[PDB]
Order: C-alpha cells, then sequence, then structure tokens
RNA sequence: GCUUGACUGCGAGCGUGACGGCGCGAGCAGGUGCGAAAGCAGGUCAUAGUGAUCCGGUGGUUCUGAAUGGAAGGGCCAUC
RNA sequence: CUUUAAUGUUUGAUGUUCUAACGUUGACCCGUAAUCCGGGUUGCGGACAGUGUCUGGUGGGUAGUUUGACUGGGGCGGUCU
RNA sequence: AAUUCCUUGUCGGGUAAGUUCCGACCUGCACGAAUGGCGUAAUGAUGGCCAGGCUGUCUCCACCCGAGACUCAGUGAAAUUGAACUCGCUGUGAAGAUGCAGUGUACCCGCGGCAAGACGGAAAGACCCCGUGAACCUUUACUAUAGCUUGACACUGAACAU
RNA sequence: GUUUAUUAAAAACACAGCACUGUGCAAACACGAAAGUGGACGUAUACGGUGUGACGCCUGCCCGGUGCCGGAAGGUUAAUU
RNA sequence: GUAACGGGGCUAAACCAUGCACCGAAGCUGCGGCAGCGACGCUUAUGCGUUGUUGGGUAGGGGAGCGUUCUGUAAGCCUG
RNA sequence: AGGACCGAACCGACUAAUGUUGAAAAAUUAGCGGAUGACUUGUGGCUGGGGGUGAAAGGCCAAUCAAACCGGGAGAUAGCU
RNA sequence: UUUUGUAUAAUGGGUCAGCGACUUAUAUUCUGUAGCAAGGUUAACCGAAUAGGGGAGCCGAAGGGAAACCGAGUCUUAACU
RNA sequence: CCAUAGGUUAAUGAGGCGAACCGGGGGAACUGAAACAUCUAAGUACCCCGAGGAAAAGAAAUCAACCGAGAUUCCCCCAG
C-alpha cells in the first residue's frame, strides 16, 4: 500500500519516482516505444508467410 | 565557424598481450600500417590486422636488421 | 554519381546473374568475364546486360 | 478484454525451442550490391534476438 | 606477360557496438587464374565514397495455390 | 503492297427548317372573395436553356493542419551524416 | 516634412539664452501625383509655437470658512495571517538577515502621526523562453472543399443540306 | 456628423464630389441544399462593387511580373470510346 | 557603524625552532540493551557461555508489523 | 432658407479634481460639444454564433466577444505544475 | 515542496473538525503457496444447483524450416568434418 | 361537350405523452497515432422517423469439400 506514510517507504511518490511519465495519472509510453526510433520489430524487415 | 568535426574512435590498439593464452583466429592487434608485423603462427589481415593462427601464448619480440617488432604464438 | 550498375547474364541459359557497374564515357564495348555459375557448378562467360 | 498482439512484431518474430526468438537480420533489401559478397552471405542464416531486446519482443508477443 | 579470385556455398575463433549493426578471419567444399613449382588470389597500402523498414518494379524457383486441376497473389533467391 | 478514282456502310462536324419533350418571373379563362399554386387556351423560345451522374480547370470563399532541433536566453548567422 | 538615420543639418526670424515653432536652403538615408500631388476661405472639446490680459501655477507659502481626521457614546467590516518572547551595525549565508556569528544598544505598555524595510498586500508574470499547447488572421505553405466554369451521357426528338 | 458601452473622440471612419468596372431586367449581386426573397414593384439619367474623398490648379512614364479583358491557328490535355 | 585578530585584550597572549603536558567528536575504548548476517559446538521448523561481524541514508528494491470499518467464529463472550 | 449662429430641456462624454475594499463592478462636482437634425425618444417587430450587426473600433450581440451563453461528447487532452 | 544548493527575502498553509488521491474488470508474464502430475484443467450450459454433469476447448510432453516437408533431429548447401 | 380538378356532407381512424431497450434516416470533434492529412476515436455522442412488449432477423440462388451439414437469434470456444 503506497502512499500511505513516511514508515511504509512508498510515500509520498508511490514508488513512481520524480515527475515522469511513470509518476502522471495515466502516463507512459506504448508499448515498443524506443524513445522516439522506429522499434526494432520496425527497423527489421517482414518475412515468410503463414500457411 | 567552419570546424568542429570528428570520427567515432575505431578502438584500435593491443586487445592481447604478452604471455596471454589466445584460440587460433583471435585477433591481438588492430592497427594502421605495420605496426607489428606478423610472426610464426600469426596471420595478417586485408587491413593489417594481426590474427592467431593457432592455440598459445602471445610473445613479443625484436629480431632483424630494422629493430621492427614481430609478435609470434609458441604452440605448445 | 555518374558511374551506373550493370548486370552480368550467364550464357548458360539457368537465368543467374551477377552485378556490377561500368564507365559509360570510356570503354563502350561489352564486359565479357568468366565466373562462377552456381546453378551448373562451374566457371562459364557471363555477358553484359541492362538491369530492370 | 484479451491482450492485443502487436501484429508488425508477430510478422517478424517466431518462438523457438528455448523460449527465443529468430529474425531475419536486416541491412539486405535494395542497397545490397555495392556491400561485399561476404557481408551478404553473413546476412542471410536467421539470428537470434539479443538479451536486451527479449523484454521488449515478449512484451509485444504476450500469446507466443 | 598472362589473366578475371571484383569466385559460389560456408566458416573455427575474435574485435567493436545499448541495439539495429559494422569490421577481421585461418581453415573446408566445388570450380578457377597466374606460376616449373613452393605458393598467391573471396577486389584496390589501410582508414571516408553513404540510407534502416514499409510500398512498388524486374528475373529465377516444383515453396504456397481458399472445392479440385491450373492461375492470380504470396514466399524464397537474385536484384531495382 | 502502294497509289488509290468512284461505290455503300458506320460514326461524327457544322448549318438550315420544324414541334412534340422541356422553358415561360408573356397574354387570357377557371378553380376563386386569391399578384400563391394548379389546370386550360394562346403566344414566344426550343432540342437549346436548365437539372443529374461522371470529369478537366479555377477556387483563403470556407475548412483541417504543418511551419525542426542544437544554441553561454531566443531570434539572425552557423551546424545536423 | 505626421516622411531626414547622420542631426540640435545650415542660414534667417522670434528670446537675455529656442534640440520646439516660423521662413528659406536641398545633401528627398527612405516625398510624389485618385493606396492622389500641391494649395485652400470656413470649421475643429484637432496637434505644435508665440503675444496681450489675467491670476497662489510659481518665488513662498500665510490665514480663514466648512467636511473628515482626533476624543466620547452606539452599531460594527475588510483584504492578510506557518508560528513568534518581531532591535542597530559589520560579516556570513539559495550570493540584499528581526531570527546565523560577533558586537552595540534597549525598563513594561498605549495613543496621534510619517511611510524606509518586512524582497509589504492584490492577481499560479502580460515582457522573455518552453510544450512536437490553444486560438483567430494572412498567403504564389500542404491537402481538400462550397461556389464558378468545361465536356460526355441522361431528361432529348424529326427532316434536310453540305 | 460617426467611432473603441467601461483608460484612445483623433490626423481614424463617414461624407458630398470624382473615376474605373460589372449589370439589358427570369439583371448582376446577396440570403437560401431548394422553393423563394431582397435588389425593385426600380430599368443604364438605374443598380451593385472598388478606390479616392468639398472646392481650386492638376493627375506624368512603365503591360516585363501578377491579375483582368479580347483572340483561337497551332502545341498539350479529363471523363467517354 | 569601529567593520581586513569573531570580540576583548596582548610586545608576547605574535612569529621561528625544539620539547613535555592537557583540552578536544555521536571516532576509539569500557559497561549494558536491540536487530541483521555469516561458519561452527551440541542440537538444529525451536533453540542454546554461541562466536565473528555488521546496523547514516533520498530515489528505489526486499522483509516484517500496528490500527480502523465490515463477514465468519458469535443465538458465543462483554454489558443498566 | 439652413446637416446656420448663441443657449435650457434632451443627448453626447473633451479636461481636471474626488472617488479606487466607492454613494456607484465607470459615477459625482466644476467646466465642455451637439441642441430642426446624418437629431432624439417611447412602444412593438426583425436579423442568431463561423452567424448576426457594424458612418469599421475586431466594436457590439444580456456586467462575458479575434468567435455568446446552456447542456452533451466529457472524467477531452495536459511529455507541464 | 522543488532543487547542485533554502533560516532563506523561493512555493504552500489564518486555525480546528469532517472529507480528500495507486482502485476495479479482463488478459498476460514472473514469484510465493496448495493440489494433481506426463499430464493438468474445464468454459458456456445442465443441475436442488458453491455438489455433480459437461474435456467443447486451452496449456504441456518435439523441434527445425519462409514453406512444402522432415523429425531427436532439422535447416543452410551440390555436399558439409 | 362528356369528364376531371374542385366543393359540401356522413362514417370510421390518426393526432399528443412517456425511462431504457429496438429498427431505420442523418452524423461529429476532442482524443490516439507521443505532430499531423489516410486511419483511429466511431457509425460512438447527438438529431430525426417508426414500432413492440420485446424489436430486429428468419425457412438457403447458405455453408462445406467429393464426406456431409440443413431457417434465424443468443452464449462459450475457435482466436487476438
Ligand atoms: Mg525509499
Ligand atoms: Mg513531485
Ligand atoms: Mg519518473
Ligand atoms: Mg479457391
Ligand atoms: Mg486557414
Ligand atoms: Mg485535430
Ligand atoms: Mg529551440
Ligand atoms: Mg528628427
Ligand atoms: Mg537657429
Ligand atoms: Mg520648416
Ligand atoms: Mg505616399
Ligand atoms: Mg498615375
Ligand atoms: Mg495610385
Ligand atoms: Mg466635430
Ligand atoms: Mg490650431
Ligand atoms: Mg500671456
Ligand atoms: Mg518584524
Ligand atoms: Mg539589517
Ligand atoms: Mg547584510
Ligand atoms: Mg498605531
Ligand atoms: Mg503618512
Ligand atoms: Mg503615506
Ligand atoms: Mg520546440
Ligand atoms: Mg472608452
Ligand atoms: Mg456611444
Ligand atoms: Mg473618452
Ligand atoms: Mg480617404
Ligand atoms: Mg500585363
Ligand atoms: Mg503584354
Ligand atoms: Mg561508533
Ligand atoms: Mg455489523
Ligand atoms: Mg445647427
Ligand atoms: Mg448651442
Ligand atoms: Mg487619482
Ligand atoms: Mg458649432
Ligand atoms: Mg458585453
Ligand atoms: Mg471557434
Ligand atoms: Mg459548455
Ligand atoms: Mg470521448
Ligand atoms: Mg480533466
Ligand atoms: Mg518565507
Ligand atoms: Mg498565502
Ligand atoms: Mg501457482
Ligand atoms: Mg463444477
Ligand atoms: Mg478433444
Ligand atoms: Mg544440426
Ligand atoms: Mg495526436
Ligand atoms: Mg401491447
Amino acid at each position: 500500500r503506497l502512499g500511505r506514510g513516511i514508515g511504509s517507504g512508498l510515500g509520498k511518490t508511490g514508488g513512481r519516482g520524480h515527475k515522469g511519465q511513470k509518476s502522471r495519472s495515466g502516463g507512459g509510453v506504448r508499448r515498443g516505444f524506443e524513445g522516439g526510433q522506429m522499434p526494432l520489430y520496425r527497423r527489421l524487415p517482414k518475412f515468410g508467410f503463414t500457411s | 565557424t567552419r570546424n568542429g568535426r570528428d570520427s567515432e574512435a575505431k578502438r584500435l590498439g593491443v586487445k592481447r598481450f604478452g604471455g596471454e593464452s589466445v584460440l587460433a583466429g583471435s585477433i591481438i592487434v588492430r592497427q594502421r600500417g605495420t605496426k607489428f608485423h606478423a610472426g610464426a603462427n600469426v596471420g595478417c589481415g586485408r587491413d593489417h590486422t594481426l590474427f592467431a593462427k593457432a592455440d598459445g601464448k602471445v610473445k613479443f619480440e625484436v629480431k632483424g636488421p630494422k629493430n621492427r617488432k614481430f609478435i609470434s604464438i609458441e604452440a605448445e | 554519381g555518374i558511374r551506373e550498375k550493370i548486370k552480368l547474364v550467364s550464357s548458360a541459359g539457368t537465368g543467374h546473374f551477377y552485378t556490377t557497374t561500368k564507365n559509360k564515357r570510356t570503354k563502350p564495348e561489352k564486359l565479357e568475364l568468366k565466373k562462377f555459375d552456381p546453378v551448373v557448378r562451374q566457371h562459364v562467360i557471363y555477358k553484359e546486360a541492362k538491369i530492370k | 478484454p484479451k491482450i492485443k498482439t502487436v501484429r508488425g512484431a508477430a510478422k517478424r518474430f517466431k518462438k523457438t525451442g528455448k523460449g527465443g526468438f529468430k529474425h531475419k537480420h536486416a541491412n539486405l533489401r535494395h542497397i545490397l550490391t555495392k556491400k561485399a559478397t561476404k557481408r551478404k552471405r553473413h546476412l542471410r542464416p536467421k539470428a537470434m534476438v539479443s538479451k536486451g531486446d527479449l523484454g521488449l519482443v515478449i512484451a509485444c508477443l504476450p500469446y507466443a
């Protein structure tokens, strides 16, 4: 139970650190986000087909 | 200004030193020009990269009239 | 870059080809070289063609 | 609701026996002629996904 | 002077990168060239001369072919 | 085969003349106690105009947006492999 | 010059002295002919400048009459406010101290006054910057689109002539 | 005369006048998916738009650029066939 | 506002060179107490003269708890 | 005769002082401009939000206007505090 | 609270009381724990019904290859020590 | 000129209201894509029309694959 006092060890930040995306309500990047670059599953080419 | 340009460092130099045990094919030193020359059981790449042609200990020695520095492998 | 890429097609009819470049200002004559053909597993003469 | 797989990653990675993922090498589409044959030959065989990207791949592929 | 090794399939073991990747490589197989041979040749003294993926184009391929036989389309190889 | 002279055919290009579609914000009659509308009569126009689909051009008239970063603040200048 | 950067251009007039004004000069950085040029009586809560009259505007303020301010009785707010036992100086210090160091001074507490400080009060700074924010507006930015316009086909037919 | 009701009344806007241009009346234009209405129960001595802004003396040169107007032989070119 | 020994004050109460003392911290050592961890002696889910050692802490990670309301326990138990 | 003159009502709002938790969320006092006209005013009516209306200031459209107010999408989104 | 750094003359709070912020659903992975075990387990539904039935399915015990295919091997290649 | 339009009576029926659900006619944007046009949001919000206790759909010019199944609707799988 985060954010329930000093003694709990997870107070005043809820384990989210300081003012990042993870600290915002509903914040955080989508799956595969590489900081702005096209992710590895897009740098590499498609191959094959499903039989 | 019209300056402020450079290239990424290519990480040259000696990778395995004297007396180190190496496997066949391991490159000992990467260089520009023949700072070192290939000796016994040592090959020379197309970019003058010296690689081991046999397993053994790396030994540095100086021989010849030109006072050059040679790398050889003593395969026990 | 003004040198243009060309393809060398094997004469054996396998359809294998190599690709390289050639200078068009000089050396108008077609390029003929003996190169290995993987389909017939032999070194045969390759003839210049057009990349398309 | 059911988790949706990232379809772009599902068309490029196949799970292996020990849980790994194999992918084809890049840099072999349309500027390959100027690349040495040895370079092209090494890119032809299939490759293993690196350890750093294992977490990202598994996240994109939860059902496989 | 003679030539096309600016070879095809591979590659022990290393280097350098967070990664994508880049680089070096003896040796093996098949076919070559130059040498009488030992041998050397998987481009250029080396380090710049470059652009990922998607989409589309071209050639090859008994891989696939939505009832079946084809085909379209897709895949693979070569390549723009 | 060329050169093709004529021959029918099949599509078009204009021009002229019609009326019967269509137009009439011309006249008259009726619905009708009515400057609407509809119907009738007549005149004028007429295969146009006008409208639908498709299509080329034009279109800040009206929309949705874009208009980079580094930088001894920013802009300007310079730089980006 | 509602236009002149250099610039208070130069000369003349007005003043004891005029970076403004007026008249000229032309060297128009960067006036100019209906995005009008030049003049123009009259008009103007129009802009600038000068003179007479006039005056506490001023030299330089004085007095007086009223309404507040002050005292008493009654009623009785407000913005603000971490807590205060709430001094000066020099130095230090999230780099301009009532609160730290050193030192000096200061009996306890009101009332009428003045505003130097409490980086005083007011309002998540309007300037500056940032966000892959917002909105309006512009155009030979991009992509569209209403509208306008072109042709084909349909509504839409006949005859004749080339 | 008008204007920023609530920091700007002005040299700004309007103004009579002037010129260009569009508009033949089912007018142009505008409001309207359309019908219709305004323009106007007016008809170029009229109406709309634009710029200038009484009056006096006057309004010079450039059509290359960008628009607009006129031309239509040729080049290019959509739907369709 | 002295304001360039913190101040007083100092001709050594300054500086230089030798000493021997002492003061000086939550460091160290004593005498207790708590907790984590390591290999042992017996015994070992417990625990034992254990012993050695460790125990500043934000972001953050791990572990163990307190208390609040409600359900079962509870037609029980506490209670004019 | 006059968008003529001086000047009350009426209407405007140029200057200054006060007032700035006001008597007043724009006023009062002393002056000021127009005051037969493009005047002013009463009572009704019409034009509705990318729209109106505007002698044109992005002015005004219920103390709100470079796009009114109310409800809904809606717990928009907010790499910021 | 935010910071390299705040007695800071940086933000927040006049005070008290009450209220006020890591939840929920589904899916997936990992750890712990319990059960069964080369097997494990049912979903909807049936059902006097938290039982039982229902193994439809799902995961695992076999992989390699783009695929056809082959299979404790398989792919690559004409072939691989 | 018959007619027709039109007109006057008489019978029936309809008008409006109401929560959600249903069918149909229209139909956004914020937002996500770390911008933004295709796309997403979403045929959602909203507006309009109509009906019922349910509505809609419905008795193969359907699927299968050389074996067969046998209208529509709903649930769990198939399957992210
Ligand atoms: Mg912590
Ligand atoms: Mg914070
Ligand atoms: Mg963070
Ligand atoms: Mg088929
Ligand atoms: Mg725009
Ligand atoms: Mg948008
Ligand atoms: Mg910048
Ligand atoms: Mg000047
Ligand atoms: Mg002078
Ligand atoms: Mg002058
Ligand atoms: Mg001018
Ligand atoms: Mg002119
Ligand atoms: Mg002009
Ligand atoms: Mg006036
Ligand atoms: Mg004057
Ligand atoms: Mg005077
Ligand atoms: Mg004080
Ligand atoms: Mg002080
Ligand atoms: Mg100080
Ligand atoms: Mg006092
Ligand atoms: Mg005072
Ligand atoms: Mg004062
Ligand atoms: Mg930026
Ligand atoms: Mg005002
Ligand atoms: Mg007014
Ligand atoms: Mg005013
Ligand atoms: Mg004017
Ligand atoms: Mg011209
Ligand atoms: Mg011309
Ligand atoms: Mg200690
Ligand atoms: Mg209870
Ligand atoms: Mg008058
Ligand atoms: Mg008067
Ligand atoms: Mg004042
Ligand atoms: Mg007057
Ligand atoms: Mg208002
Ligand atoms: Mg808007
Ligand atoms: Mg609202
Ligand atoms: Mg929404
Ligand atoms: Mg919100
Ligand atoms: Mg403070
Ligand atoms: Mg405060
Ligand atoms: Mg478990
Ligand atoms: Mg059961
Ligand atoms: Mg089964
Ligand atoms: Mg193998
Ligand atoms: Mg977005
Ligand atoms: Mg009923």
